[PDB]
C-alpha cells in the first residue's frame, strides 16, 4: 500500500505507488523519517492527495514546510481525508490546521474524528427566519442590519479597521447570547491571536469557545485547509447538538490566495490577473457549509481583504454572491479620522426591507443614504464654483450631510488604545431618533465637531455645551 | 471495443483511453454509477466532463459509452415544482409522472417558421411597459451592478402573469441554496407557483450542472411553445454561466481568448437566446420570451460578455448604482434603455401616452447637463426642468407593485398632458395613488372601456371626470 | 480523395489523408454519414480547411454542428472552395452560407456555380471615372454624396436606425434605378430576416433582390464566410452581365468578431483589445473585391455597429480606411423624433470637391454646415442668457438653422406602417433648391413645424397653410 517521493517543487510533492494501490482525492498520506546519518534531517509532515496523473503517480500539496525531503523517501497512506477531533472536549482549547492542540494543556481525548471534506445540506434542510441581530454598532444597526444565522462580509483594504471592527462585534454579541463560539483566524495576527486568547481565559469566555488560528507565516497547504478545519467543529454543535453557533473569520481571501499559489504548481491554466480557473467552485465549497436547518443555526462575521484597494479582484469578486449583508471600508473615511470607516453607500443588507424593519426604521435609513449621495454629487460643482454660489437647499443638505456622516462615528471598547476615550454601547431606538433628530433640522443651531466621537445624540447636546 | 478506461483525474474532469466509436456531446457512464459527456476528442484519448461528485473515480476505473444523447423529463407535471439541471425533485414533494423527454441541445425554429412579433407581455412596471416594451416572443437583457433590482424585475413579471395564460421558468444558475429558497416562499406567497416552473443549479453543484442549467430550462419553455400555448423564461444570471464554461474550458486545456475566456463562448449564448420566438400560423402560433440577467463589475458595460449578449438580445434593460441610492427606485437608465419592438409590442392605448412621455424626457436629458443653475434659467427652460421632474417621479414603483396597464395609460396620459404638472413634486407620489383609487371607486367605466377597446378615443369624459377630484384632493 | 476524422472540439475539426494528395487551403470538404446501428446519428456536414500541420494532417472549420461526429468517420475532398450558385435564377430566393435555398420554393437550377474565394480587380482593371448615386434620402445625397463603385459606412449604437435606413435603399434602387441588389445578413437575427423578408415579399422588391443570412446561432465559421457569399452573387451581375449593382452588409462588427472567434479557436495569438493579428489582411479581403471596373460597378452601403460609443475599437477603426463617404447616427437625434437621425456634424464622402459634383451642391452643403456649427455654438448662451440677448443676426442664424435642422427629416416607405406618413423620395435638384431657398431667406414667414417630414420644400409651403399659418 506504500509508496516513493518521485519530485519535489516547492509546497507541491508527486508521489507514486503500487499496482492498483492509489489514494483516494483529498486523502491523507504521512511522511515520517528518521535520518540515517549527519547529512540528512528529522522529518514529520503531511500530505494531501489533490490529483490523479498516471503512472501510478499522484500529485499532492503539502501541510508544512518540505526543507529537507529527498526523492525516494517511503510514503504512508492513512486511507482517509484529514480528520479532527469533534464533540464538548474541544471547548476551550486551541488548535493546527491538522486538529493538533497548539496550547500546553494535553491531549483533547475526543469520542469521536470527523474528514474535512462533508456534503452540505440540501434545500429542503434549509431556513427563512427574518430576526434582526443587534450589534450596538450605530453604522450597522441603521444601514446593514445582520440576520440571525446569516453571512456579513467585512470588505476592506490593508489598515482600513477590519480587525478593529471584528473584534469590536465578538465583545458586544458573545456577551448576551450564551451560546458556542468558533473563532478561526485563517490570516489572524499571532499578536491580536495573543491579545483574544489572554483576554477570554480571564473573562471565563474561553469556556465556550474553539479556535484554529494557522498564521500568515505557514505554507500554502495551512492556509488552504486552516478554514475548513474551524467550520467543521462549529457544524458538530448544530448537526449533532442542535445549537445556535457564533463562526468568526479573520481572513477568508488568505484562503482564496493559497489556492492561486498551488494551482501553477498542480499544473492549470492560469485566469484573470493569475488566479486559478477553479476559484468560484472553491469559494462556494466553504460558503454553502455556512447555513442555518431546521436543527440549528450557523451566524458568520468574516472579513475580507481587498488587494491594491480594487474591488474588482476574482477573490472580493467571487465573494458577494454568499454574503446576506456587506460592508465596505473605505480609505477616504479613514483617512478623515471617521471610524469605524464604513461607506454609507455601497453597505447593504437581505433584511432592509419594508416587511422585516418597522416604517420609522426604513424611512430614517432612506433619507440617510439619499442625503450623502446628494452630498456626493456636488463636491465637484462646491469646487468649481464659490459655496456662495450654492442654492439654500443644496445649503443645508451640505451642512446635514456633515453632521451625519461624523454622527455615524463611535468610539469603540476594543479601542481604548487609539481613540483616547472610554467606548460606548448604543441601542437601535437611539440610533433612529438620533438620525431622524438631525434630518428632521432640530439640530442646525449646533456645531459639526460636537457629532464627532459621541456614542447618542443627548452626549453630542453635552459636548456642545462644554464649548461655551 | 466500446470499453475505456481512466488515464488522469481532477477538478469534475477526467481522461480516458479507449471509447473509440464515442460521439462529440454523447453521455458517458463510470465504474462507480456516476455519468459525464465526452467534449474533446483527441488521437490517443477522450476528455469527459463529470455530472457529480469526482472523489470516487480513480486512474484504472472501466468507463462504458452509453449511446444517448442528454435528455429532460417535460409536460404539464412540472408545473408548481422545484428540479435540478437534470430535471429531478429537490421540493421534497415525491417523484414527478411527466410522460415525454426531450434533449436539452435543438435547433432553433427557422425564418420562415417565424412571424412578426405584435402582442404585449406585460411586467406591471411603468419604466419598462412605457418606455421599453416587451412583445411576447422577444429577448429583453436585464443589466447592471450587483444589488441594483436585477432579479425583483424578473420576478414582478414573473407575479404579473396571474391572469394570463403564460407558463413562466425561473432558472437559478451559481446561486446560493438559501437564496433560491427565499425566491421560492416568495413565489408561493404571491400564488405564481400555479403556473411556475424552477430549475436550479446552486453554487455547490458542478460546473457540468450550471452549464446544462439554462438548456434544460429552456427544453421546458419549449414544450407549451410546440403546443401553441405562451412561456416566459428567466435566468438568473447569464455571467455566472460562462464563468461556469470558463472554467471546463481551460480544465480541458482549449486556448483561451479575450479575458481569458474560450473562443466558443459567442456561440454558447447566442445558441441558448435564439430558440425564444414567436411562430407562425402553420406551425400553430405559440411563443417563448426570454429575459436573461448579467452582471457588470464597477459599471463596465464594454467587457467581453457583456458586450457579447447585448448584441444578441432585441432591447437592453440598464441598471444604474447611482439612480438606486439617489430615491429613484426601480432604478431604470430610461435614457440609455432600449427596444426595437417598442410600438409593435404595446396597445394602441399605451402607444399613444408613451409617445409624449418619450418627447418630455428626451428634451429633460438634453437640459439637465446645464440644469446645475435654476435661479439663473430661462422661465421657459424651466417648464422643461419641471414637467421632466414629475415625468420622472411617475416611473418611480416599489416591489411586488406591477401597475395594471389601463391604470398606467390612465397616469401616464395625466402626466403627459400636464395634469401631473401643476401637483408638487413632492406631492405627486400621493397624488397618484388617490387619483386611481377614485377613477376605480367611482365611474369605473373608464377603467372598463380601455381593457375591451385597448385604444382610447372617449377622452372628454376621462377629463372632466379627472377635474372632480382635482377641484379638492 | 478520402481522408479520416483525427480530432474534435468545438466548431475545430483535424482530418488525416495519406494516400493521393491533401487538399488545398479554403477548400471545402463533405462528410455524409448514416447511422450504422441504433446508437449513432446521422450527419450532414461541411468543412473549410484553414491550415496544414504535418503527418498529412489538415485542420479546419466547422460550417455547422459537430455534435454527433466520431473518430475514423470517412471525409471527401471537393477539389474547390465553397462553391454557389449565380445568375438571374437566384433572384428573389433565400440562402444559407453554403449556397443552399433556405426557403421552400424548391431547387434554383443554375446554370453555373462560382468559389467564394477569387482574387480581386487588378490595377490596370479599375476605372476612375467618378459621379453620384442618387439615393432619393435629402441628407445623403447632400452632405455624403454616395460615389458609383464606392463604399459607404452607416456608424452608429444600437437602435439609432441603421437597418430600416438600408430596408428603404433597397427600395429606392428597385423603384427608380431598376438595378438588382445583394443583402448580406452577417449573424443575423432570426427575428429580423422573418422582417426584411415580409417587407420585400409585399412590396415587391424581392423579385430583384437577393438574401443571403445563414444565422447568428450559426457556428463562427458561418458567421465568417457569408459575408464573401453574398459579394461572390454580387460580382456576376457586374462582370459577366456589365450592370451596376448595389451590395448591401449590415454589421460588418459580426464579421470581425466572427474572425477573432475563428484566429482564437486556431490558437493564434490575441492582437490589440483580443482581436485577431490578421483583422486588417481579412477586412481587406472584402473590401477590395467591391470596386468600378471598365465591365461594370458594385456599390456598397454598410452598417457599423460602435460598441460602449468608442469609435477606437479595432473593428471601426480598421474599416473607415475603405470608406468613400461616412455617415454617423446619433441616439439624441432618433428620440427626438428626427429620422433617419444622421448627424449633419459628423457625416461625411470623398466625392465631396468642385471637380466632381456641381458648384451649386457644393456651396449648398457648405452653408448648411457651417449654420449648423455657428447655431451649435450658441445653444449654452441660449440657455443660460434670454434669448433676448442674442444679437439680430444670430437671431435670424438660429432660426434658420432650426428650419435646416428638421428640413433634414423625411417620412419613409418602410416605415409608413409605424407612423401612417405615406413615405416620399426627393430628386438631387430640389434637395438642392430647397436648402438653398432655406439659407438666402427667402422663406422665413413659415413656422419651424412646417418643415418636419415633408419630402420637397413646394410641400412644406402647402403644409403651413394646412396647419392654417
Ligand atoms: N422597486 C424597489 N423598491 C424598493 N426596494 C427595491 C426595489 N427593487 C429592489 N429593491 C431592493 O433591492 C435589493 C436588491 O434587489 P435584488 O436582489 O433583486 O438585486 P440584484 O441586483 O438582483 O442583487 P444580486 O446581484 O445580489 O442578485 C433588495 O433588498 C430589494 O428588496
Ligand atoms: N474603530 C477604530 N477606532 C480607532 N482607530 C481605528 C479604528 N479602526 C481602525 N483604527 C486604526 O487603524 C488600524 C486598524 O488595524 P486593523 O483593524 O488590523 O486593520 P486591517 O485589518 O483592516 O488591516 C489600527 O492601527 C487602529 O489604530
Ligand atoms: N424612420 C423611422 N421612423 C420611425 N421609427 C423608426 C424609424 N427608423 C427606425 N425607427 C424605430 O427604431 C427602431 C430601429 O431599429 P434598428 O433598425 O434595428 O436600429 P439599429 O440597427 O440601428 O440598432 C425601429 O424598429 C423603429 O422602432
Ligand atoms: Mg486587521
Ligand atoms: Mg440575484
Ligand atoms: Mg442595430
Amino acid at each position: 500500500t506504500r509508496g516513493r517521493v518521485i519530485q519535489v517543487m516547492g509546497p507541491v510533492v508527486d508521489v507514486k505507488f503500487e499496482n492498483g494501490h492509489l489514494p483516494a482525492i483529498y486523502n491523507a498520506l504521512k511522511i515520517q523519517h528518521k535520518a540515517r546519518n549527519e547529512n540528512e534531517v528529522d522529518i514529520d509532515l503531511t500530505l494531501e492527495v489533490a490529483l490523479h496523473l498516471g503512472d501510478d503517480t499522484v500529485r499532492t500539496i503539502a501541510m508544512a514546510s518540505t526543507d529537507g525531503l529527498i526523492r525516494g523517501m517511503e510514503v504512508i497512506d492513512t486511507g482517509a481525508p484529514i480528520s479532527v477531533p469533534v464533540g464538548p472536549e474541544t471547548l476551550g482549547r486551541m488548535f493546527d490546521v491538522l486538529g493538533e492542540p497548539i496550547d500546553e494543556k494535553g491531549p483533547v481525548k475526543a469520542k469521536k474524528r470527523w474528514p474535512i471534506h462533508r456534503p452540505p445540506p440540501s434545500l429542503s434542510e434549509q431556513s427563512t427566519e427574518d430576526e434582526i441581530l443587534e450589534t450596538g454598532i450605530k453604522v450597522i444597526d441603521l444601514l446593514a442590519p445582520i440576520p440571525k444565522g446569516g453571512k456579513i462580509g467585512l470588505f476592506g483594504g490593508a489598515g482600513v479597521g477590519k480587525t478593529v471592527l471584528i473584534m469590536e462585534l465578538i465583545r458586544n454579541i458573545a456577551y448576551e447570547h450564551k451560546g458556542f463560539s468558533v473563532f478561526a483566524g485563517v490570516g489572524e495576527r499571532s499578536r491580536e491571536g495573543n491579545e483574544l486568547w489572554l483576554e477570554m481565559k480571564e473573562s471565563g469566555v474561553l469556556d465556550n469557545t474553539v479556535l484554529v488560528f494557522g498564521q500568515m507565516n505557514e505554507p500554502p497547504g495551512a492556509r488552504f485547509r486552516v478554514a475548513l478545519t474551524g467550520l467543521t467543529m462549529a457544524e458538530y454543535f448544530r448537526d449533532e447538538e442542535g445549537k445556535d453557533v457564533l463562526l468568526f473569520i479573520d481572513n477568508i481571501f488568505r484562503f482564496a490566495q493559497a489556492g492561486s499559489e498551488v494551482s501553477a504548481l498542480l499544473g492549470r491554466m492560469p485566469s484573470e490577473v493569475g488566479y486559478q480557473p477553479t476559484l468560484a467552485t472553491e469559494m462556494a465549497e466553504l460558503q454553502e457549509r455556512i447555513t442555518s436547518t431546521r436543527r440549528g443555526s450557523i451566524t458568520s462575521v468574516q472579513a475580507i481583504y481587498v488587494p491594491a484597494d480594487d474591488l474588482t479582484d476574482p477573490a472580493p469578486a467571487t465573494t458577494f454572491a454568499h454574503l446576506d449583508a456587506t460592508i465596505v471600508l473605505s480609505r477616504e473615511l479613514a483617512e478623515k479620522g471617521i471610524y469605524p470607516a464604513v461607506d454609507p453607500l455601497q453597505s447593504t443588507s437581505r433584511i432592509m426591507d419594508p416587511r422585516i424593519v418597522s416604517e420609522e426604521h426604513y424611512e430614517v435609513a432612506r433619507r440617510v443614504r439619499e442625503i450623502l449621495q446628494r452630498y456626493k454629487d456636488l463636491q465637484d460643482i462646491i469646487a468649481i464654483l464659490g459655496m456662495e454660489e450654492l442654492s439654500e437647499e443644496d445649503k443645508l443638505i451640505v451642512q446635514r450631510a456633515r453632521k451625519i456622516q461624523r454622527f455615524l462615528s463611535q468610539p469603540f471598547h476594543v479601542a481604548e488604545h487609539f481613540t483616547g476615550r472610554p467606548g460606548k454601547y448604543v441601542p437601535i431606538e437611539d440610533t433612529i431618533r438620533g438620525f431622524k433628530e438631525i434630518l428632521d433640522g432640530k439640530l442646525d443651531d449646533v456645531p459639526e465637531q460636537a457629532f464627532y466621537m459621541v456614542g447618542t445624540i443627548e452626549e453630542a447636546v453635552e459636548k456642545a455645551k462644554k464649548m461655551k | 471495443s466500446d470499453v475505456g478506461t481512466v488515464i488522469q483525474v481532477g477538478d469534475g474532469i477526467a481522461r480516458a483511453h479507449g471509447l473509440d466509436n464515442v460521439m462529440s456531446g454523447e453521455l458517458v457512464e463510470f465504474a462507480n454509477g456516476v455519468m459525464g459527456m465526452a467534449l474533446n476528442l483527441e488521437e490517443n484519448n477522450v476528455g469527459i466532463v463529470i455530472l457529480g461528485p469526482y472523489t470516487g473515480i480513480k486512474e484504472g476505473d472501466e468507463v462504458r459509452r452509453t449511446g444517448r444523447i442528454m435528455e429532460v423529463p417535460v409536460g404539464e407535471e412540472l408545473i408548481g415544482r422545484v428540479v435540478n439541471a437534470l430535471g429531478q425533485p429537490i421540493d421534497g414533494k415525491g417523484p414527478i409522472n411527466a410522460k415525454e423527454f426531450r434533449p436539452v441541445e435543438r435547433k432553433a425554429p427557422g425564418v420562415v417558421d417565424r412571424q412578426p412579433v405584435k402582442e404585449p407581455l406585460q411586467t406591471g412596471i411603468k419604466a419598462i411597459d412605457a418606455m421599453i416594451p416587451i412583445g411576447r416572443g422577444q429577448r429583453e437583457l436585464i443589466i447592471g451592478d450587483r444589488q441594483t433590482g436585477k432579479t425583483a424585475i424578473a420576478i414582478d413579471t414573473i407575479i404579473n402573469q396571474k391572469g394570463q395564460d403564460v407558463i413562466c421558468i425561473y432558472v437559478a444558475i451559481g446561486q446560493k441554496q438559501s437564496t433560491v429558497a427565499q425566491v421560492v416562499k416568495t413565489l408561493e406567497e404571491h400564488g405564481a407557483m400555479e403556473y411556475t416552473i424552477v430549475v436550479a443549479a446552486t453554487a455547490s453543484d458542478p460546473a457540468a450542472l450550471q452549464y446544462i442549467a439554462p438548456y434544460a430550462g429552456c427544453a421546458m419553455g419549449e414544450y407549451f411553445r410546440d403546443k401553441g400555448k405562451h412561456a416566459l423564461v428567466v435566468y438568473d444570471d447569464l455571467s455566472k454561466h460562462a464563468v461556469a464554461y470558463r472554467q471546463i474550458s481551460l480544465l480541458l486545456r482549449r486556448p483561451p481568448g479575450r479575458e481569458a475566456y474560450p473562443g466558443d463562448v459567442f456561440y454558447l449564448h447566442s445558441r441558448l437566446l435564439e430558440r425564444a420566438a414567436k411562430l407562425s400560423d402553420e406551425k400553430g402560433g405559440g411563443s417563448l420570451t426570454a429575459l436573461p440577467i448579467i452582471e457588470t463589475q464597477a459599471g463596465d458595460v464594454s467587457a467581453y460578455i457583456p458586450t457579447n449578449v447585448i448584441s444578441i438580445t432585441d432591447g437592453q434593460i440598464y441598471l444604474e448604482s447611482d439612480l438606486f441610492y439617489s430615491g429613484i427606485r426601480p432604478a431604470i437608465n430610461v435614457g440609455l434603455s432600449v427596444s426595437r419592438v417598442g410600438g409593435a409590442a404595446q396597445i394602441k392605448a399605451m402607444k399613444q401616452v408613451a409617445g409624449k412621455l418619450r418627447l418630455d424626457l428626451a428634451q429633460y436629458r438634453e437640459l439637465q447637463a446645464f440644469a446645475q443653475f435654476a435661479s439663473d434659467l430661462d422661465e421657459a427652460t424651466r417648464a422643461q426642468l419641471e414637467r421632466g421632474q414629475r415625468m420622472t417621479e411617475i416611473l418611480k414603483q416599489p416591489q411586488y407593485s406591477p401597475m395594471p396597464v389601463e391604470k398606467q395609460v390612465v397616469i401616464i396620459y395625466a402626466g403627459t398632458n400636464g395634469y401631473l404638472d401643476d401637483i408638487p413634486v413632492e406631492k405627486v407620489k400621493e397624488f397618484e395613488d388617490g387619483f386611481l383609487e377614485y377613477i376605480e371607486s367611482k365611474h369605473p367605466d373608464i377603467l372598463e372601456e380601455i381593457r375591451e377597446k385597448k385604444a382610447l378615443d372617449d377622452e372628454l369624459e376621462e377629463k372632466l371626470k379627472k377635474a372632480i377630484k382635482e377641484f379638492k384632493a
